[PDB]
């Protein structure tokens, strides 16, 4: 109650954003903190009710999810300062028509080089190879980039057509993911072949790049405006330039606003409203964090006037022009773990870049929506009230036997079973003993219960055709039909009591975390 | 997303 936690990422200006927090707290008496924590990205919807930080800094894509978990605040800002503000920044922060962060600054990435080691950087990513072979010649490198974070390397593979969801009248259709098209593609193999090549390290990370440009030992690097005070103090010679383009086609990166955003748990809305509106988001707050680290360009038209006049600025917003605001969307952070998997996948040689590119594209599209389990029935495979991650199955797509899934089983409940048999299945049980098609099944999965049980069996002998909703005189099961049981089989009620269920009632299937793996793949 | 309750599912 008494003070204000804020959150923002390490390469952010934290110190100067602590500035602005002491003039807040010598005048009004409330103690402002300033935390970075690793991930936060990924921390906050863990700990945001069970009172996170009141005030949360991260680029516009991650709210969105954030919102519809309920996790934000609706900000309130009058006409007056939504007016000092330019109206596309406000578009990024807007989610089911409400405002739900404070916008601060545009970041996009540019190109950086070394004056002194490359006077005329290269118009196109097709000359880098030579380039790394003249400079390799005298100790150094052309290129290297964060190739973790597949933020770096999207502008490469959205520059010959890759995208993320097409936005089209008006909305996003998540359906549409252009992760895997001819574009993507030649991108990706592109860089896999610098590596290949030997030009670039697969295990190049921010800080062996940030390392290696500010010490002089490679010519360029992909960064973002918040490097430039580290370049700095180095003492590099450096410029910001466009990014070279690939196949005669800019280099596409995708555009951040910077947001702050406010905790719904928040006892300190009201104070945070007041830092962010009458602190930050002044002529004097944007300064001070700029002055530690550059924070782009800024959403305030006072302020941002007198930066658009650095031509690094100028850099920056060219880059933004060829790129494209990120979406906020909640499938935002699908779709960056799904092309974070591909890219490191693809760069190690896990995978081809046809391989890595397909599964991204199934994951990046793939919805996931958590669910609460209620009651004993599936025990101990799930237990009452285990929180569960339910990937949503598409209208009539891939179900399979010993898939657990949820369904409608009514207008008012849903329910969890797992799939004993699909469509086509022959299936009958005698005693314990699962036959599939003819042939006996394990299920290892109900061990534990068999051998814990009260009674002779405990599924017990039954045949399909007996059943509701099957035909009764085979043990086929129909078209569009499903054997649903509980793995709890001495509890639950299942088909076994109210027969075979459609697929219309299946919402999605209940992801499982294998307790092994490996220790280094 | 909506911003409502997570919902349940009964085993
Ligand atoms: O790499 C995926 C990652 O991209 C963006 O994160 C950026 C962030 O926007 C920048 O402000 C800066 O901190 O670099 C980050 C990349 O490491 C997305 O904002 C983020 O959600 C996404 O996971």
């Amino acid at each position: 109650h008494h003070m204000l936690v804020i959150w923002i990422n390490g390469d952010k200006g934290y110190n100067g954003l602590a500035q602005v927090g002491k003039k807040f707290e010598k005048d009004t008496g409330i103690k402002v903190t300033v935390e970075h924590p690793y991930k936060l990205e990924e921390k906050f919807p863990q700990v945001a009710a069970t009172g996170g930080p009141d005030i949360i800094f991260w680029a516009h894509d991650r709210f969105g999810g954030y919102a519809c978990s309920g996790l934000l605040a609706e900000i309130t800002p009058d006409k007056a300062f939504q007016d000092k503000l330019y109206p596309f920044t406000w578009d990024a922060v807007r989610y089911n028509g409400k405002l739900i962060a404070y916008p601060i600054a545009v970041e996009a990435l540019s190109l950086i080089y070394n004056k002194d080691l490359l006077p005329n950087p290269p118009k196109t990513w097709e000359e880098i190879p030579a380039l790394d072979g003249e400079l390799k010649a005298k100790g150094k490198s052309a290129l290297m980039f964060n190739l973790q974070e597949p933020y770096f390397t999207w502008p490469l593979i959205a520059a010959d057509g890759g995208y993320a969801f097409k936005y089209e009248n008006g909305k996003y259709d998540i359906k549409d993911v252009g992760v895997d098209n001819a574009g993507a593609k030649a991108g990706l193999t592109f860089l896999v072949d610098l590596i290949k090549n030997k030009h670039m390290n697969a295990d190049t990370d921010y800080s062996i790049a940030e390392a290696a440009f500010n010490k002089g030992e490679t010519a360029m690097t992909i960064n973002g405006p918040w490097a430039w005070s580290n370049i700095d103090t180095s003492k590099v010679n450096y410029g910001v330039t466009v990014l070279p383009t690939f196949k005669g086609q800019p280099s596409k990166p995708f555009v951040g606003v910077l947001s702050a955003g406010i905790n719904a748990a928040s006892p300190n809305k009201e104070l945070a409203k007041e830092f962010l509106e009458n602190y930050l988001l002044t002529d004097e707050g944007l300064e001070a964090v700029n002055k530690d680290k550059p924070l782009g360009a800024v959403a305030l038209k006072s302020y941002e006037e007198e930066l658009a006049k650095d031509p690094r600025i100028a850099a920056t917003m060219e880059n933004a022009q060829k790129g494209e605001i990120m979406p906020n969307i909640p499938q935002m952070s699908a779709f960056w773990y799904a092309v974070r998997t591909a890219v490191i996948n693809a760069a190690s040689g896990r995978q081809t870049v046809d391989e890595a590119l397909k599964d991204a594209q199934t994951n990046a599209g793939a919805i996931v929506t958590p669910y609460t389990i209620k009651g004993e029935s599936m025990d101990p495979t799930l237990k009452d009230g285990e929180r569960v991650a339910v990937n949503i199955v598409g209208y009539k797509t891939g179900l399979e036997k010993g898939n657990v899934v949820v369904f409608h089983a009514n207008k008012n409940d849903d329910y969890v079973k797992r799939v004993i048999g699909v469509p086509g299945d022959k299936v009958e049980y005698k005693n314990d003993t699962l036959y599939v098609n003819g042939k006996k099944q394990d299920e290892p999965y109900l061990n534990y219960n068999l051998k814990h049980k009260q009674g002779d069996y405990i599924t017990g002998t039954f045949q399909v055709k007996d059943l509701p909703n099957a035909n009764p005189k085979s043990n086929v099961i129909p078209k569009g039909k499903y054997l649903v049981l509980g793995d709890n089989r001495e509890v639950s009620k299942d088909s076994r009591a109210f027969g075979l269920i459609d697929e219309d009632q299946i919402v999605g299937k209940v992801s499982f975390r294998f307790w092994s793996h490996p220790q280094f793949e | 997303g909506g911003g409502g309750a997570v919902p349940t599912a009964k085993a």
